């Protein structure tokens, strides 16, 4: 977003943010090329930028409920060496809040858990424990909880 | 340091957590302009529901304070009705204790006070409502006030708030200027033609509360539909 | 309430086989100054329990609105649970054993009646905080001369017909009016059974005046 | 929140004291002149409109029939502060039953400062008061200030251009005026800071005298602009 | 202006932490409000969120008071709490005045606790809207709507969750003011299917109840021939609509 | 947790609290005051900071207040502060002479106000008092005595000292040419002037920039007087003299 | 994420508590227990911890009253608080009313309870969640609590470390539920504690608590040899 | 009200304002506690006293009893805090037992207020240590020195505030029964431990003694020079 | 983080943990239950000839059947110390019987995290209470936590994980009270940071008989002879 400075600004960054605010909606009609932009913070663009005309259909991506999980573990699982016996939705209920990469993760870390070893399987520990070393949990002696 | 909690003064005066109070009642969407005459107070307001599912009836900025005493809300409308049950409480309050009637400079003293207070602790935030009270005062005649979230509650010949408050203030101005002494149907079609020029929009009877007080009457009415609907009409014909 | 002014009067309770019947008169009275002759002094508290009180008539009023304000919650709750008559009984004691020991005494008497899971309830709770349960019971200056022929009536047979329980408590009414000076020919008979508490209006019980002449 | 948000800097200063000093300093124009037989507080009351009536929020204010009060900074604060001032100006009276010497007026309101100063989750009052009084048989001009200090004053201004007032009144003020001729000399000072012309009611004055203080009617704040003219 | 506390003003004069829990709001199912002309249904779409859980083990509808009921939607935990809340603000009113207590003002007064709550930093805004509907005979049918701002708006028909504005078309496609309640709960069953996504939640459970004329001006939950009948004809409603 | 706190009354890195001594260093900014015993009476100079022309003289004095009969105190530092300090100190007095009916001792009186500064310094998180306090009193224990009591709620018994604006070259030069088991009030009041002369060389100690408070015994009584501008004057022209002379005497030998 | 996750009173961006979800996340690092449900019994069997192999096993299953009992998972003190507030609840409805407490009115309470220090500033959520196994005149119920307040009624349920797999085995065996006499539920119960087990671990009877209330039994706690009977029938993996 | 956490465990373990408290201690006047056969002694350096003031005002050792005595080290407003409260509780004791306090009592009743500070809500640590020596009914000879954390130990000699090392290394060497045999060789123990770090004897010592159940006796300046001169006569005779 | 009372993402106090970092700073505690009693055998760290070692009272009596030796912060241990004597003596009078070590052992934790903003911050104490109740001789181990278990054998303090992989190593569930006061001391030893001279460490016996002992100097001695 742009801002209003008596010492200084990123008005280089504003200057070329305004000519691509001009390139997608301004004087000169530009109705054959398509536009696609990706961001991970709205809060941060400029209102010019989100405008309808500019970028319209603003589609917003949510987390992955049980089901989107389960199905992201199955797309990065397929072309592993995948026991038969894997509850998949167990993963998914499991997973709570892991949000993109995070699955592939859990299934990258089950295969290098299942690589330890050394074999031809995961069945549902090495998965088990590609979420636990995913989940980022610090290291701490909880064990004394009830 | 602190431009966070209002007990701070940044370092010129400036509480910038009372002129964020102010930004709030201009961001309440609406508008309501205020008006006196010889013998008569109006307020009209802004009246938007934008959905045919709420039920129209419940979506009023008019409230009365007491039974001789209205006010019109503007901003916050949580806020709004904390202000309008404070104000009813303090009339009740004030007519047990005393005896009268309370008038509507010493309501929006109290209420002005109960602001003050918010803004000169740190733990309240200034709860961002305008409060314009309206009533007939027993020798100084139609008395119009209005109270802001940071304390003032200067009495007024003809006043407005919300996001046209400018505006509206400047058309009560340019009027004001010229033959102030306004009869009752004067003042009201004042009120209203200043609200319809400064939103730029003609009024139905729909989009529109207003509430009246005269000293022959000096009862806080909601005109109806068919009252709005006639004023509006003569206004047209004019 | 150290001063009872407003009171009512005696109250009786039967155990019918099926359920329970309670009879108290609708007067409320000044001390010899019969003033409200069409209060009611039995209440519904739920679909199978009752109330009838004996003693001040603002103190009963003031516990039927907090029972009534308590068992609306429960059925707020809506989870299937219903106060039984018992505890509503214990729950009168416990009430009434803090006001007496606060010194802040509910001036009433009241029988409890209830028929839950097919088991009829008679209790007594009074002011004091002193709790019973017996077959039959009569709150106030009704007990001398009214619980005499509802204990011989049990005792020589303990299971009351409909119309046995009825009639006896008709018969205790009676001599009631006759011999309490703050006693008036018009009461109420509240009656729980399986199908819920009936209230039969105000009743007044014929008298027999031959002894006179 | 029972922490205090007024606390002393690493240069031991009281910047929030110091910025509500600025608030203050920010304020109407306010001037106190003390004559010989009385005081006299003006003060610029000047609306941003004519719809604004002038007659419903008095800038200066009378808390007893011999003690009166103008402000520099907050309206809201100054509001706050009269009536504590009234309140204690009453308990005084009850407790002695005497009208409150205007020494004693102004050092509970100035202990009251300090305690707003002092106290855990409050701000310091954006006001400057000006009090006038007429106890015993002398006149009585106190400055009190958001640190909580009060000071006895010959004759001072307060508010956007009180330096200046300040030094005006060093060069035109003498210790030998009389009531109507102070009343000259503080309408004229706030004439020397106001930006525009000086209508009778977009100024207020109030005297104090023998028989009381009372803030001057429109009527005669306009005669006293017609002969200052 | 930060967002970390209820008394603290955006540069916007927007209190941000309010923004906050209305956003918990809409991430709750859905639960939709009908004001039909003699009574009020609620419907909640309760996501059945484990198997495990029995029918009706997270109720979303309450009942404050004998003829009112309300329909929340957001955290369950404020929820219950603004439920008793409302239980003891009715019980209140009932003990002082001696009758029940206007929705209007009922409804006022919780709103008045939640915006009590959304004043200050010392608590939090509750996380939670709901809906209180009643019926009188003198006084008819009433529903109305209160957000964690402490907003409460008069409605003929309101939606709450995630699809309120889906379920607000729905609504705004029905003739409210002249249909019977035993009708408006087939309509509403119909709504709560049509904006259920099942692709997103899949698992669902129906929740209905309404408080009307023929309650004799009492909240019940409605009976499961009725609410049977409501969701066949939701399914075959769906079923038209893919044919 | 909270953002706002500033806690006031913790420790630091190193046990050094940063309230307490940023008002210390606040009372050494503020204005110049200083006492000096002797054994016919005790005495208290301070400057004053309060030398506008259109000020008014409506007390009896401004940095120093009477505490009770036999005593007096000075402030340094803010002036609200010292107000309430003097308020809470005259309520000591009163509650000691109400309880025992007989006045306060000078070092009790400075206690119970040290308890109170210490009370501040370690409960709540309320700021510190930004005043220090210079008392003179008489009682029958110790007779006259002259105690200087700190934000922190530290006090120490003086013979004399200075606290405010150049108080360690007022104290330095104190030390310098003061005298234990001598000096009366006469050569007492001229110390008093030479330093507050050398303290303001700003300024050639007008009389109207300085109060003194003497505080004596006559007839078993106990007399707290403020110097008057007649007294004050004769003193500065006394000094002056002397430090013409002085001059003098140092150019003839050179 | 780091400045919205301090207090309980902080909504995060999102409309979400971080403290909430972190006092829930003590309840998963809390020990496993399951709990479920028949027609006429109720059964909550915990696994329990070795803080140290000196170190006799944590006790996860109290008593509330007759017919109520609670399976623990999570900070210890704050589960001692909560069973004595479920005592004394249930201790004033028999003192009040001479009957026992309905569960599922002692759960509102809880949840109420646990409601009230999540609102206001300085407080914080009691780290501890709860398998509420107990019978009312209503037949059995199991209960779960969470320290964000909110209870659920399950006809089973699991918490604790790797409840998770409990939780896929009661799904798969709720229909076998409500129809199987109490060692059958007491087996399913077992069971389910070692799904959650390692592969590398068994059930032994110092490492399993079995609390059991139903119709004619009040709520009675088997640990240590007690526990045998149960094991004894069941079977291997 | 103001009801905070002022005192709180650091990540490591560590309680860093009651840490900051003891440093407070460490940059005070450094005070030396000795015990002998028949009397206590009881040194502190007088920190730099100026010609102007009057060193009565200044009292680094006060008596809390007629058997118990206590040297200051650290902040002394604290320091008259922890005495006079110190000293309300001795007399409570006297009034509830008709026993005086034995200085083991008084040294637990200042550990239990120093703990209380240091964990109770919105109050910073008493940044104070304190050395209490006196004697019991029974006539022993008793010191025990008390930290700001509330710990308190018993001690045949101490030395705390900013020469605290330095000296309780000089005591643990030279202390011994022929050391301590008389009143004067005990003194003279103290004197030289305080003389190790202060830079200036005599003038910058201030000794207070106790005998077996007499009284509380402060070694006047006179006394204290006779003292020094006479370790100095015996330090050049050794040498 | 900001506050006494926040959990961790991992969940966690973060108060109650890092009081768990102050207990693994104090000196090494050791208790020991056999079906003849139980022992407690803590490190006295003497850290200068000067101090009294008799005046380091790291084992103290609650009641006549119950020890509990303290390690971490000995003043905060003080406080829970008087609040378990005040529980036991509350429970004599109002029963008539002695506090079983469970039932004292948990009367004192459910005051560890009664903290908030009373206490501002948790106890940084671990407590050994062995006693003998009616259950025969009993050694529960509390933490700043507040969780409480009875243990066969636990060692506290600095040296906690050496001691206790040690008293693994050497403990059986049919020794005699003897022989693990002789275990005890040789643990004691072996992680003591200094010489073991029968001043600097205090040991206490609890017996189904005889009330809580102290040994004292004499019999201290005997038996650091024998190791």
């Amino acid at each position: 977003k742009r801002f209003d400075s008596e010492k200084a600004g990123d008005r280089e960054v504003q200057r070329t943010m305004l000519e691509l605010l001009n390139q997608l909606d301004g004087f000169q009609p530009n109705t054959q090329v398509k536009v696609i932009a990706a961001t991970n913070r709205v809060d941060i663009l400029d209102p010019a930028l989100l405008r309808s005309g500019r970028l319209d259909r603003k589609i917003e991506f949510p987390m992955p409920n049980e089901e989107a999980r389960a199905r992201i573990m199955q797309i990065h699982s397929r072309k592993m060496n995948v026991s038969p016996d894997v509850n998949y939705e167990e993963l998914a209920r499991c997973t709570d809040d892991f949000n993109g990469a995070q699955c592939k993760a859990v299934c990258v870390e089950a295969g290098m858990i299942a690589l330890r070893r050394g074999a031809t399987e995961l069945t549902h520990e090495d998965y088990m424990e590609g979420i636990l070393e995913v989940q980022a949990k610090k290291k701490a002696n909880l064990q004394y909880y009830a | 340091g602190f431009d966070r909690h209002i007990t701070i003064f940044s370092p010129e005066g400036r509480l910038y957590q009372v002129e964020y109070a102010f930004k709030a009642i201009n961001q309440g969407g609406l508008t309501s302009v205020a008006v006196r005459g010889k013998d008569c107070a109006v307020i009209v307001t802004q009246k938007k529901v934008p959905d045919k599912l709420l039920d129209s009836s419940t979506v009023t900025h008019l409230f009365k304070i007491t039974e001789n005493i209205g006010c019109v809300m503007t901003g916050m409308t949580a806020d709004s009705r904390s202000q309008v049950q404070r104000a009813r409480y303090e009339a009740a309050n004030w007519k047990y204790k005393y005896g009268y009637e309370i008038p509507v400079d010493m309501l929006c003293k109290r209420i002005a006070d109960i602001s003050q207070v918010y803004t000169q602790n740190a733990e309240m935030r200034p709860l961002g409502c305008c409060m314009i009270l309206i009533g007939i005062d027993e020798e100084q005649g139609p008395q119009v006030y209005k109270c802001d979230p940071a304390g003032y509650y200067c009495g007024f010949k003809a006043t407005a708030a919300g996001v046209k408050q400018t505006e509206s203030t400047s058309f009560l101005e340019k009027k004001v200027k010229k033959k102030f002494d306004w009869t009752f149907e004067q003042t009201v079609e004042t009120a209203i033609t200043c609200l319809s020029t400064v939103l730029s929009i003609d009024f139905k009877p729909s989009e529109i509360e207003v509430g009246v007080v005269t000293v022959e009457n000096p009862k806080f009415r909601i005109l109806t539909e068919a009252e709005i609907d006639a004023h509006l009409v003569a206004l047209a014909e004019r | 309430t150290q001063n009872p002014m407003v009171t009512g009067t005696s109250v009786l309770g039967v155990k019918f086989e099926g359920g329970v019947v309670i009879a108290a008169d609708m007067l409320g009275s000044y001390g010899s100054l019969a003033r409200f002759r069409n209060i009611s002094r039995i209440m519904r508290v739920n679909n199978s329990t009752m109330l009838g009180a004996s003693g001040d008539y603002a103190d009963f009023q003031y516990l039927k609105q907090v029972l009534g304000q308590m068992v609306i919650d429960e059925e707020l709750l809506g989870d299937g649970h219903s106060y039984s008559p018992r505890a509503i009984h214990s729950w009168l004691t416990r009430a009434m054993y803090s006001r007496r020991s606060k010194m802040n005494p509910l001036w009433n008497t009241m029988v409890i009646g209830g028929y839950a899971d097919g088991e009829s309830f008679l209790g007594y709770v009074d002011m004091l905080g002193v709790a019973y349960e017996a077959p039959s019971l009569a709150t106030g200056y009704g007990a001398y001369l009214a619980q005499p022929l509802l204990r011989e009536v049990l005792e020589k047979q303990p299971v009351l017909s409909q119309t046995e329980a009825r009639d006896l408590v008709e018969r205790c009414m009676r001599v009631l009016y006759y011999r309490d000076a703050r006693s008036y020919n018009r009461f109420q008979i509240a009656t729980v059974t399986e199908k819920g508490v009936e209230i039969e209006g105000p009743l007044s019980t014929e008298t027999n005046w031959d002894i006179a002449h | 929140y029972s922490f205090s948000l007024t606390t002393f800097s690493p240069s031991g200063k009281l910047v929030q004291i110091e910025y509500a000093l600025a608030a203050v300093a920010g304020g109407a124009p306010s001037v106190g002149i003390k004559a010989a037989n009385g005081v006299v507080l003006a003060t610029e009351k000047k609306q941003k409109s004519i719809l604004y009536d002038e007659r419903s929020v008095h800038k200066v204010e009378p808390i007893t029939k011999h003690i009166g009060l103008v402000y520099s900074g907050m309206g809201p604060d100054y509001r706050v502060l009269v009536h504590r001032a009234r309140k204690l100006a009453q308990q005084y009276y009850l407790v002695y039953q005497e009208p409150i010497p205007t020494a004693q007026l102004v050092q509970r309101v100035a202990s009251v400062m300090q305690e707003y100063t002092q106290s855990g989750g409050v701000r310091p009052f954006g006001v400057s008061l000006l009090i006038c009084g007429w106890n015993e048989g002398r006149p009585y001009l106190f400055q009190s200030d958001p640190s909580g200090a009060y000071f006895a004053w010959k004759a001072t201004a307060m508010g956007k251009n009180y330096v200046n007032g300040k030094t005006f009144l060093e060069k035109r003020y003498n210790e030998d005026l009389e009531l109507e001729d102070a009343i000259h000399t503080a309408i004229l000072t706030l004439k020397e800071s106001f930006e525009g012309q000086m209508t009778e009611d977009n100024i207020e004055v109030g005297i104090c005298n023998e028989a009381g203080f009372r803030r001057l009617t429109p009527t005669e704040v306009k005669d006293y602009l017609a002969a200052i003219a | 202006g930060y967002d970390l506390s209820a008394s603290t003003f955006s540069p916007d004069g927007r209190v941000f932490q309010v923004e906050y829990a209305m956003k918990a709001v809409e991430n709750s199912s859905t639960a939709i409000g009908i004001r039909c002309k003699d009574g009020v249904v609620f419907g909640v779409e309760k996501l059945v969120l484990s198997k495990l859980y029995e029918e009706g083990s997270n109720k979303r509808l309450f009942n404050v008071d004998r003829h009112v009921g309300m329909a929340v939607a957001g955290l369950l935990a404020d929820a219950r709490s603004l439920a008793d809340i409302a239980r003891e603000e009715a019980s209140n009113f009932r003990s002082n005045f001696g009758y029940n207590i206007p929705l209007k003002h009922l409804a006022d007064r919780v709103a008045m606790y939640v915006h009590a709550y959304t004043l200050y930093s010392a608590v939090r805004p509750f996380g939670c809207s709901f809906m209180l509907g009643s019926y009188s005979v003198n006084d008819g049918a009433q529903l109305y709507m209160i957000d964690p701002s402490g907003v409460s708006y008069g409605y003929w028909g309101c939606a709450i969750g995630k699809a309120r504005q889906a379920a607000k078309t729905e609504i705004e496609k029905l003739q409210m003011k002249e249909m019977t309640c035993r009708d408006i709960v087939k309509e509403v069953a119909k709504i709560i299917y049509i904006v259920h996504d099942e692709v997103k939640d899949k698992a669902f459970e129906l929740e209905l109840s309404w408080v009307g004329e023929l309650t004799n001006g009492r909240h019940e939950i409605v009976p499961k021939d009725i609410r049977e009948e409501a969701e066949k004809y939701a399914k075959e409603s769906l079923k038209e609509e893919d044919e | 947790s909270r953002r706002y706190d500033s806690r006031t009354t913790i420790f630091s890195p190193e046990g050094r609290l940063y309230q307490v001594e940023y008002a210390m260093e606040a009372i050494g900014h503020a204005g110049t005051c200083l006492g000096i015993l002797a054994n016919d009476g005790v005495l208290l100079a301070a400057e004053r900071r309060n030398i506008h022309k259109l000020l008014d003289e409506v007390f009896f004095s401004e940095k120093i207040y009477k505490l009770n009969e036999d005593m007096a105190c000075s402030v340094a530092g803010i002036t609200s502060d010292a107000n309430v300090l003097t308020n809470e100190l005259r309520l000591i007095a009163q509650r000691y002479l109400l309880q025992y009916q007989e006045p306060i001792p000078c070092e009790q009186l400075v206690t119970a106000l040290c308890d109170i500064k210490q009370a501040y310094t370690q409960f709540g998180g309320k700021r510190p008092f930004g005043v220090s306090l210079l008392y003179i009193g008489w009682d029958k224990h110790y007779g006259f005595q002259l105690y200087q009591s700190d934000p922190s709620g530290n006090y120490g018994g003086w013979k004399a000292t200075c606290i405010g604006n150049n108080s360690a070259a007022a104290v330095s030069m104190l030390k310098q040419d003061y005298k234990e088991g001598e000096m009366t009030l006469k050569s007492a009041l001229a110390l008093a002037i030479k330093v507050l002369n050398k303290t303001m060389d700003v300024s050639k100690l007008s009389a109207e920039k300085v109060e003194i408070a003497t505080l004596t015994r006559e007839n078993g009584k106990t007399v707290i007087r403020v110097l008057k501008q007649k007294e004050v004057e004769q003193l500065i022209k006394k000094h002056e003299e002397e430090e013409a002379k002085a001059e003098r005497e140092k150019k003839e030998k050179e | 994420r780091n400045q919205y996750d301090n207090d309980v009173t902080v909504w995060s961006p999102q409309g979400r508590i971080h403290q909430i979800e972190y006092a829930m996340e003590a309840v998963k690092q809390g020990s496993a227990t399951v709990g479920l449900k028949s027609k006429t019994h109720a059964v909550l069997v915990a696994l329990k911890r070795a803080q140290s192999e000196l170190a006799a096993h944590q006790k996860k299953i109290l008593h509330v009253d007759n017919h109520i009992g609670i399976s623990i998972a999570g900070l210890t003190a704050d589960a001692r608080l909560l069973c004595n507030f479920m005592r004394q609840e249930c201790l004033d409805s028999r003192f009040v009313f001479d009957r026992p407490l309905p569960v599922s009115r002692l759960v509102s309470l809880i949840g109420s309870k646990t409601q009230i220090p999540t609102q206001r500033y300085g407080r914080r959520p009691y780290g501890v969640g709860l398998l509420i196994a107990g019978y009312d005149d209503m037949g059995p119920h199991i209960f779960q609590t969470c320290p964000s307040a909110n209870y659920f009624d399950c006809r089973a349920m699991s918490i604790g470390a790797r409840s998770q797999s409990a939780r896929t085995y009661l799904e798969r065996h709720m229909s076998e539920f409500m129809e199987c006499n109490l060692n059958e539920l007491v087996k399913h119960g077992l069971r389910a504690l070692r799904e959650t087990l390692p592969a590398e671990q068994d059930l032994t009877t110092k490492n399993v608590s079995i609390g059991i209330v139903g119709k004619d039994l009040e709520f009675t706690i088997y640990d240590d040899d007690d526990v045998s009977p149960f094991l004894e029938g069941l079977e291997e993996r | 009200s103001y009801d905070r956490a002022i005192t709180v465990f650091s990540p490591d373990g560590h309680l860093f304002q009651v840490e900051y408290a003891q440093e407070a201690v460490k940059k005070g006047s450094t005070a030396v506690g000795v015990r002998g056969r028949d009397i206590v002694v009881l040194g502190v350096e007088k920190k730099s006293v100026a010609k102007l003031q009057d060193e009565r005002t200044v009292r680094k050792i006060c008596a809390l009893d007629d058997n118990v005595c206590m040297a200051f080290a650290g902040l002394t407003a604290d320091a008259r805090i922890v005495i006079n409260r110190a000293r309300v509780e001795c007399q409570s004791h006297r009034l509830t037992v008709e026993d005086p306090v034995t200085v083991e009592y008084i040294t637990r009743y200042i550990a239990s207020l120093k703990q209380r500070y240091t964990q109770s809500n919105g109050r910073r640590p008493f940044g104070i240590s304190a050395l209490i020596v006196g004697f019991d009914f029974d006539g022993t000879p008793r010191l025990y020195q008390t930290d700001p954390s509330g710990t308190y130990h018993a001690w045949k000699a101490n030395a705390i505030g900013r020469g605290a090392k330095s000296v309780r290394e000089f005591l643990e060497k030279n202390y011994t029964d022929e050391a301590i045999e008389t009143d004067d060789l005990t003194i003279k123990l103290v004197i030289k431990a305080l003389l190790e770090v202060v830079q200036s004897g005599g003038k910058n010592i201030e000794l207070a003694v106790m005998r077996r159940d007499q009284s509380l006796k402060i070694l006047n300046p006179e006394e204290i020079e006779k003292y020094v001169a006479e370790i100095e006569k015996e330090k050049e005779e050794n040498e | 983080d900001r506050g006494v009372n926040t959990f961790s993402p991992e969940g966690r106090l973060f108060q109650v943990e890092y009081a768990i970092e102050a207990i693994k700073l104090g000196s090494t505690a050791i208790g020991i239950q056999t079906s003849e009693g139980v022992c407690l055998a803590v490190e006295k760290r003497i850290t200068s000839p000067l101090m009294e070692p008799s005046s380091i009272e790291k084992i103290v009596e609650i009641d006549a059947h119950i020890g509990c030796a303290m390690s971490g912060l000995i003043a905060d241990a003080k406080t829970l110390i008087d609040k378990a004597r005040v529980e036991t003596q509350n429970h004599w009078f109002t029963y008539n019987e002695t506090m079983t070590v469970e039932s004292v052992t948990q009367a004192v934790s459910n005051l560890a995290l009664q903290f908030g903003e009373a206490m501002s911050r948790p106890f940084g104490v671990a407590l050994l209470f062995g006693g003998v109740d009616e259950k025969g001789p009993q050694l529960f181990h509390m933490d700043p936590s507040g969780t409480f278990v009875q243990c066969d054998a636990r060692a506290i303090g600095s040296a906690s994980e050496g001691a206790q992989s040690s008293l693994q190593e050497v403990y059986h569930k049919s020794m005699t009270l003897k022989e693990a006061i002789k275990s005890s001391l040789i643990i004691l030893k072996q992680v003591m940071e200094e010489k073991l001279n029968a001043t600097n460490i205090e040991l206490a016996t609890v017996q189904p008989g005889q009330n809580f002992h102290m040994f004292t100097k004499e019999e201290l001695e005997e038996v650091i002879k024998d190791i």
